[PDB]
């Protein structure tokens, strides 16, 4: 719908070898930064087949407890990235960005991460 | 008619020659329903400082520093939310318009 | 310890309605939002709405207006989503997720999902 915050995620799919570093991009059509608390209202989720999505990152850069420090969220305003340094076989999943600054809440279309 | 997503606003909009005014229909606690003026991308306009007339409870915004100039006038983007919570997706978003003046 | 348990898979006919449940534990039920999310097979995630069980406030994605109805029961700490006028496009996995108001409503805990298939 018009006026909704659009999340444009890229690439749609990526193929990488174990140990390499990669970055996934999320662009917002609206600013997600709250001057009140100085936080970007953007989250990153990981979803493996047959499981529910897992919250990796909130406030665009703060890892959930137990999330390895090789997941790095960065960016501000409208431009955000999720970087995986030293990718591992257990990191194979679909990754989604989502904004929770404005209603309706919206997700990126997702990035499917593969090997080879 | 040209569609508008504006929810109800408990106030009255007056586009004066000097300024934009929003007269609130009742007095309320500004901390729990607080307006901020934002640009087209939703970022707060840091150069915008509005005034609150405490006698009649009226918000006053200057055209030059608090609105987005457009060909036919001025867009006024107001986000209102409870400042006692971190939950921003419950905020209300309003897009008002004032016509061009001399 | 925070857990969200959703009801089992549903297989129903077009035109009917279904009511799926999400029982929450490990946190103050009335303090947080409960969001619902739709996932069509292979088509990512789509936000449906949230309900605040504290006062039964709701907010809907307008795409799901009249399609989804959110309710909550405080005694059983259970949130229900009712989907009506089911069509083939409603076949999907539906998740509930806690909107943790301490952190701005971020969806930090999810149910296992409820598959709902609609076929004639």
């Amino acid at each position: 719908e018009t006026g909704d915050t659009v999340m444009t995620q890229s690439p749609s799919s990526l193929a990488v070898s174990a140990g390499e570093t990669l970055t996934i991009n999320c662009k917002s059509s609206q600013n997600l930064f709250s001057s009140r608390n100085q936080k970007n209202y953007l989250a990153w989720f990981q979803q493996k087949p047959g499981q529910s999505p897992t919250l990796l990152i909130h406030w665009a850069s703060t890892r959930q407890s137990g999330v390895p420090d090789r997941f790095i969220g960065s960016g501000s305003g409208t431009d955000f990235t999720l970087t995986i340094s030293s990718v591992q076989a257990e990191d194979l999943a679909i990754y989604y960005c989502q904004q929770y600054y404005n209603s309706p809440l919206t997700f990126g279309s997702g990035t499917k991460l593969e090997i080879k | 008619l040209p569609q508008s997503e504006n929810p109800a606003f408990p106030g009255t909009l007056i586009c004066d020659k000097d300024e934009v005014r929003i007269e609130f229909s009742s007095r309320f606690d500004m901390e729990k329903w607080n307006p901020s003026v934002v640009d087209t991308l939703g970022s707060e306009i840091l150069s915008c400082t509005y005034a609150l007339d405490l006698e009649r409870f009226v918000l006053k915004f200057p055209y030059e520093t608090c609105t987005i100039k457009v060909v036919g006038g001025y867009q006024v983007n107001i986000r209102v939310g409870d400042t006692t919570t971190d939950v921003r997706y419950k905020d209300d978003m309003y897009h008002f318009f004032c016509p061009a003046i001399q | 310890q925070v857990q969200l348990q959703q009801s089992g898979a549903e297989l129903v006919k077009p035109g009917s309605s279904v009511k799926i449940s999400c029982k929450a534990s490990g946190y103050t039920f009335t303090s947080d939002d409960m969001h619902w999310i739709k996932q069509q097979p292979g088509n990512g995630l789509e936000w449906i709405g949230w309900i605040y069980p504290g006062n039964d406030d709701t907010k809907y994605n307008q795409k799901f207006n009249g399609k989804a109805t959110l309710t909550a029961d405080k005694s059983s700490s259970t949130v229900y989503m009712q989907l009506s006028s089911l069509t083939s496009e409603d076949s999907a996995v539906y998740f509930c997720a806690r909107g943790d108001l301490n952190y701005g409503g971020s969806m930090d805990a999810w149910g296992q999902g409820t598959s709902v298939t609609v076929s004639s």
